[PDB]
């Protein structure tokens, strides 16, 4: 966690739904997004922090 | 029988990249051609 690993994802089409129904998550949480809606948003950049 | 690239030294670092993007691999071959560019840096 201290040396978290961070993913910059750009110029490529997001599979939100698919990515939501792969595995069974346990903790799902989004502020300030929902997670259907982001299949209709746009954006800049993407980090991911595994 | 033919030539294969060894050496890329162009930059001692490289932080905080910005963008990033490969094209799909392929050949290089190692009468003449002429390779025209045009570079446009707007908006
Ligand atoms: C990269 O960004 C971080 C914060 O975004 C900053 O602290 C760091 O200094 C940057 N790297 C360089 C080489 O400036």
């Amino acid at each position: 966690v201290y040396a978290w690993n961070r993913k910059r994802i750009s110029n490529c089409v997001a599979d939100y739904s698919v990515l939501y129904n792969s595995a069974s998550f346990s903790t799902f949480k989004c502020y300030g997004v929902s997670p259907t809606k982001l299949n209709d948003l746009c954006f800049t950049n993407v980090y991911a922090d595994s | 029988k033919s030539w294969m690239e060894s050496e890329f030294r162009v930059y001692s670092s490289a932080n905080n990249c910005t963008f990033e993007y490969v094209s799909q691999p392929f050949l290089m071959d190692l009468f003449k051609n002429l390779r025209e560019f045009v570079f446009k840096n707007i908006d």
